[PDB]
């Protein structure tokens, strides 16, 4: 579902 | 401040970003993209500890965003409330990533038959998939019955509706499906014609159409022991069509 922020 | 109370600790300091837009576009059936916008509202999902000072950046691939309606503590920085609330809503014209492309083929058989063909064409990358795919084609008032196949995907005739309904599960980037139809019409009044209808879409596809991407989210307290880099920041693009039709 949601992706981590680099 | 009347929009956050003090005192807020929360032990894992999360934070949940969905970014949501709405790809809208009317095309010829030759392919010329006759209006298009995208409309897209931002909304920030915060579980951080104490009073926080929130700055949010991005690519302002570029974009230029055309208007922009904010909430009521922003300045972008802002101290935010506490759980689920809406950052910004906006919305862009320029350089618009249209993620499907209908291309319509009706080809009339005296006055009885109706042969029709239908092509989407996905356009974003082959890693992600489009979900939720429908292509509406509208049939005459006049039909007594259609004939349908497909390759990928599910159709059916609605006839109550007086269109034909075609729904694909997924479909990745850089790929192509197609539909063909056979249409009966019932003799009728030549006189009028028909006013012909446009070929609808509708998808969801994991990213924002407007090229936007978040380039930075700051968290900031300076009284409790946390910085930036103790927050565990997600983020999540998720594009829905509105009016997506060719004229065809």
């Amino acid at each position: 579902c949601y992706e981590q922020l680099n | 401040i009347g929009w956050r109370r003090e005192g807020i600790k929360y032990r894992r300091n999360e934070l949940f970003l969905d970014v949501l837009e709405s790809v809208n576009l009317l095309m010829s059936p030759q392919g010329q993209v006759l209006s298009a916008h995208v409309s897209g509202r931002v909304v920030m999902k915060s579980y951080l500890s104490g009073m926080p000072e929130c700055k949010f950046g991005m690519n302002d691939q570029s974009i230029a965003i055309d208007d922009c309606t904010f909430h009521q503590c922003v300045r972008i920085s802002f101290i935010p409330p506490d759980g689920e609330f809406e950052l910004m809503r906006y919305r862009t014209t320029k350089d618009i990533i249209l993620p499907f492309r209908v291309i319509p083929l009706v080809r009339e058989v005296g006055r009885t038959k109706l042969e029709v063909k239908v092509v989407i064409k996905s356009n974003f990358k082959p890693s992600l998939l489009a979900q939720k795919i429908e292509v509406r084609i509208p049939t005459p008032l006049n039909t007594s019955g259609v004939q349908v196949i497909c390759m990928k995907g599910k159709a059916k005739y609605k006839a109550s509706e007086n269109a034909i309904v075609w729904k694909i599960k997924r479909m990745a980037g850089m790929k192509e499906s197609q539909i063909s139809a056979e249409i009966e019409l019932l003799p009728t009044n030549d006189k009028k014609k028909w006013a012909r209808p446009p070929i609808s879409m509708n998808f969801e596809v994991p990213f924002a159409p407007s090229g936007l991407k978040v380039r930075y989210l700051k968290v900031f307290e300076p009284k409790l022991n946390y910085s930036d880099h103790d927050v565990i920041k997600w983020v999540r693009y998720i594009g829905r069509s509105g009016i997506y039709e060719t004229r065809c």
